[PDB]
RNA sequence: UAGCGGCGAGCGAACGGGGAGCAGCCCAGAGCCUGAAUCAGUGUGUGUGUUAGUGGAAGCGUCUGGAAAGGCGCGCGAUACAGGGUGACAGCCCCGUACACAAAAAUGCACAUGCUGUGAGCUCGAUGAGUAGGGCGGGACACGUGGUAUCCUGUCUGAAUAUGGGGGGACCAUCCUCCAAGGCUAAAUACUCCUGACUGACCGAUAGUGAACCAGUACCGUGAGGGAAAGGCGAAAAGAACCCCGGCGAGGGGAGUGAAAAAGAACCUGAAACCGUGUACGUACAAGCAGUGGGAGCACGCUUAGGCGUGUGACUGCGUACCUUUUGUAUAAUGGGUCAGCGACUUAUAUUCUGUAGCAAGGUUAACCGAAUAGGGGAGCCGAAGGGAAACCGAGUCUUAACU
RNA sequence: GCUUGACUGCGAGCGUGACGGCGCGAGCAGGUGCGAAAGCAGGUCAUAGUGAUCCGGUGGUUCUGAAUGGAAGGGCCAUC
């Protein structure tokens, strides 16, 4: 029972050469190079799934900082004031109000100002 | 237990330990796969690196040429070289214990009775050794794929069933585990039941 | 029961150990052999009893005894084997005909193993003290 | 083919009732004046092969 | 296993048992005898094969299709539904197959049968001499000189000869058994250059023979010798009449054949590396394993005219390949130019242990017989009893004069 | 001063060792030596003073003894 490898090796090489679409040079048309590119892209995607949640909280904090300082309070005092006032709105929403509802944010900064004072 | 006879409407008594025991799928399977293994001819062979035609001259010197070292034109790595683990003619037959082969048949016969696939007749033959005869005989009995077990090998019945693909005519001593399962229905003459009664004991 | 519906018992057809067929199989690369030893070579491995050059156990211990040719032609007979004979005579010849002792055994001894429940006569076979009591307790008799 | 017994081991080990092996004690062949009688007396009876060395003996005696 | 063994590596019987197959004889010589059996050659038959061959059943309509053997419907043969071909898959189209027949000539085998040649029986005998044995040196015996029997002999010797001699594993006595120094002998056994038939959980063009092909060829070597690559149009050549550009070229565009020419002979399918043409997007102030997370803009498909999908990816955070070997590699340590095909834990036997199955103090046969994957075959193997070096004893035994 | 316990054959139980092994050991027999006897003596205050296995040598032996009786050889015990 001799087994020929032509059909299944063709499909296994095509399987990851399709995953290497858009890569530069041999990384998108040469199997040996494309396998390393596909594996490395898998390692990067796994770790950037976990540091996408950091890069976005950094963005939210920086925007809450910028908006709070326009209302006369820093980020650190703003968050501390919100905890004292028992406001559970998180950074994703706080940074959303800061951009799309300027009146609500300043009505929300005054909530933290009263809690601290 | 007893088996009803379609031909004569009488009854025939048989041992419960032969035609009435539980099905042993694990045991029946081993005997069946060991029957198919004994049908293998097992005649085949490839050439090792010692049997490929060619000389033992080293293709190129050990060092200095810049090529990967080689020692034989017949290395299995090379094309037109030897096969690494080239096969030999081998015997694939397995040993089946006597108490298992008989034990497997008893489970097969018992399961045929439970599935209404074993039918017993008083006698089964054809007047002339003509294939058209038992072809008509089996239409009357409403049988298409059938194995006929006869007490004595009937020459007319053997010749008249030879050209029918879905019909097999044996004798009570020519019963095998595979053919009992491989056929839709099994027809045993009352003489044949007695012989397998005293063969399977 | 069809030829394509009968299957083996659960756990009776353990699959073989395929060695060196990728990372995921757990047996790829070295194939259970480790790295860079004599035991990892094709055909490598030390013989039986070799201990690295230290005098092996089967050579630093002394030989003892001799093989007795009389024990090769002497057998032992159990009480449960006395009923296997035909005719109620447990002699040296009636005991080979029952396939109890080898065809070339010349001395047999009946020991207390099993039990005697029928009267038998034992000619020419040595009988232990325990077996003599049991043979005579079943109505049998022992003859020199 | 049949495994070959290590004939040297078959002359030094005998298998007992429960699968162990008995062997003759070493140090009792010569140089015996300088050995105390207590040392030689304890060295006369046969001993059993230890747990560590059973693997090396079962290998050498496949038909034990 | 017993043994042999720097008692190491290893080597490794026989007795006995079960089977296949069985077959016995005549020259050491004379009497009658009588051409007597068994035999070799040759002819004559009588059969049976081999070397050519002969007959050999039974199907039509309709649908798709280039084409029917396919679908559907209704029939028939079958001791023939093995196989192959035919425009797709045929029991009934063809060749065959089952079966039944056939030899002028040559020839194998088996009987009968004459002729030629040797010889059957009874009595009386006789009983293989430089031989057996020995010394020295070697070799074969499972046996390596060992306490070493036995066999062979290169060299020196050397009997008895049936009232005798050999062997029974140093050797002696007794006993048992056999008769060397002369020969012949079928079957069971081994193999396949070659012939025929059939088969394959064997390969299918880098495989299988080195060789599917004009292969032991081309080619290499002084030579012995080494030794390739290379298969497929189509059902049928119907292998492209004719016209046009071109050098009365190569090559191509039409025409035509064909189901199909993107089946056009560099011819089934036609992958990947590699190289181009076209389109969309990005790209000439910008630094690095070239990706990944975020992300505008642009183009495009929308079928709720709805946001999404697809292509690209300005900018931006993070980010020094893979394998191997290592304490540790981006390492400037190894390996890899890329693609495609091939390439490495197998097989046989034995032993031990797990899972599973059958029987169970029993289990199981091997060879072989049997057409029998049946059935027979229990020769044997393992287990139910161990202790001791052993005799021996025995649920005990060894140790010791004896053990609490 | 007298002596030979520098005994014979076993040893519950322990310590060390991967193992081979190497230690310590009270107690049981059998026979002793010292002491009036309670006792203690199985070498030396202790820890080095050593060499496995194979192969053979010597003495003993209720073992074995290749047809049988012996024997050779082997085994076991002591020892080189
Ligand atoms: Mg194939
Ligand atoms: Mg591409
Ligand atoms: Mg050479
Ligand atoms: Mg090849
Ligand atoms: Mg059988
Ligand atoms: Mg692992
Ligand atoms: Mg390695
Ligand atoms: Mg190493
Ligand atoms: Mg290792
Ligand atoms: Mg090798
Ligand atoms: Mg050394
Ligand atoms: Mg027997
Ligand atoms: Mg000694
Ligand atoms: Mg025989
Ligand atoms: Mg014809
Ligand atoms: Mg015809
Ligand atoms: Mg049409
Ligand atoms: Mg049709
Ligand atoms: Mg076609
Ligand atoms: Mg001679
Ligand atoms: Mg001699
Ligand atoms: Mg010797
Ligand atoms: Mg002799
Ligand atoms: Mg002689
Ligand atoms: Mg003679
Ligand atoms: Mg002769
Ligand atoms: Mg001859
Ligand atoms: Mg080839
Ligand atoms: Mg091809
Ligand atoms: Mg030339
Ligand atoms: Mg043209
Ligand atoms: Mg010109
Ligand atoms: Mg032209
Ligand atoms: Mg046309
Ligand atoms: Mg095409
Ligand atoms: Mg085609
Ligand atoms: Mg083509
Ligand atoms: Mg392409
Ligand atoms: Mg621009
Ligand atoms: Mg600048
Ligand atoms: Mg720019
Ligand atoms: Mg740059
Ligand atoms: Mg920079
Ligand atoms: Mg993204
Ligand atoms: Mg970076
Ligand atoms: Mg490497
Ligand atoms: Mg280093
Ligand atoms: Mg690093
Ligand atoms: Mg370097
Ligand atoms: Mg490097
Ligand atoms: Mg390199
Ligand atoms: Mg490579
Ligand atoms: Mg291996
Ligand atoms: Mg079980
Ligand atoms: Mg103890
Ligand atoms: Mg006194
Ligand atoms: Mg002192
Ligand atoms: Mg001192
Ligand atoms: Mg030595
Ligand atoms: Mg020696
Ligand atoms: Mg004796
Ligand atoms: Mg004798
Ligand atoms: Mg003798
Ligand atoms: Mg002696």
């Amino acid at each position: 029972a001799r087994v020929k490898r032509g059909v299944i090796a063709r499909a296994r090489h095509k399987k990851i050469l399709k995953q290497a679409k858009g890569y530069y040079g041999a990384r998108s048309r040469v199997y040996r190079v494309a396998f390393q590119a596909v594996i490395k892209a898998g390692q990067y995607a796994y770790r950037d799934r976990r540091q996408r949640k950091r890069q976005f909280r950094q963005l939210w904090i920086a925007r809450i900082n910028a908006a709070a300082r326009q209302n006369g309070i820093s980020y650190s005092k703003f968050i501390n004031g919100l905890k004292k006032a028992s406001v559970e709105i998180d950074r994703k929403i706080l940074a959303d109000i800061a951009v799309f509802d300027k009146v609500a944010f300043t009505a929300l900064v005054e909530k933290a100002k009263a809690a601290l004072a | 237990m007893e088996l009803v006879l379609k031909d004569a409407q009488s009854a025939l008594t048989v041992s419960e330990t032969t035609f009435g025991r539980d099905f042993n799928e694990a045991l029946v399977h081993q005997v069946v796969v060991a029957y198919a293994a004994g049908a293998r001819q097992g005649t085949r062979a490839q050439k090792t690196r010692a049997e490929v035609t060619g000389s033992g001259k080293k293709p190129w010197r050990q060092k200095g040429t810049g090529r990967a070292r080689s020692g034989s034109i017949k290395s299995p790595i090379w094309r037109s070289g030897g096969v690494t683990f080239a096969a030999r003619p081998q015997d694939h037959s397995q040993k089946v214990n006597k108490k298992m082969y008989r034990g497997a048949l008893k489970s097969i016969l018992s399961e045929l009775v439970r599935q209404d696939r074993l039918i017993v007749v008083e006698k089964f033959s054809v007047e002339a050794p003509k294939t058209k005869l038992l072809a008509q005989k089996l239409k009357d009995m409403a049988l298409e794929d059938v194995l006929i077990i006869t007490g004595e090998l009937d020459e007319n019945l053997f010749l008249a069933a030879r050209n029918l693909h879905k019909v097999d005519v044996r004798d009570a001593t020519g019963i095998d585990p595979v053919s009992l399962i491989a056929f839709d229905k099994v027809v045993m003459t009352a003489d044949a039941v007695k012989q397998v009664e005293e063969m399977l004991a | 029961m069809r030829l394509n519906t009968l299957s083996p018992a659960e756990g009776s057809k353990k699959a073989g150990k395929r060695l060196g067929r990728g990372i995921g199989s757990g047996l790829g690369k070295t194939g259970g052999r480790g790295h860079k030893g004599q035991k990892s070579r094709s055909g490598g491995g030390v013989r039986r009893g070799f201990e690295g050059g230290q005098m092996p156990l089967y050579r630093r211990l002394p030989k003892f005894g001799f093989t007795s040719r009389k024990a090769a032609i002497t057998a032992e007979v159990r009480l449960s084997d006395l009923a296997k004979v035909e005719g109620g005579v447990v002699d040296l010849n009636t005991l080979k005909a029952a396939n109890i002792i080898g065809i070339q055994i010349e001395f047999a001894k009946v020991i207390l193993a099993g039990e005697v429940t029928t009267p038998v006569t034992v000619r020419g076979l040595r009988v232990t003290k325990g077996a003599r009591a049991a043979i005579e307790a079943a109505g049998g008799k022992i003859e020199e | 083919p049949k495994i070959k017994t290590v004939r040297g081991a078959a002359k030094r080990f005998k298998k007992t009732g429960k699968g162990g092996f008995k062997h003759k004690h070493a140090n009792l062949r010569h140089i015996l004046t300088k050995k105390a009688t207590k040392r030689k007396r304890h060295l006369r009876p046969k001993a059993m092969v230890s747990k560590g060395d059973l693997g090396l003996v079962i290998a050498c005696l496949p038909y034990a």
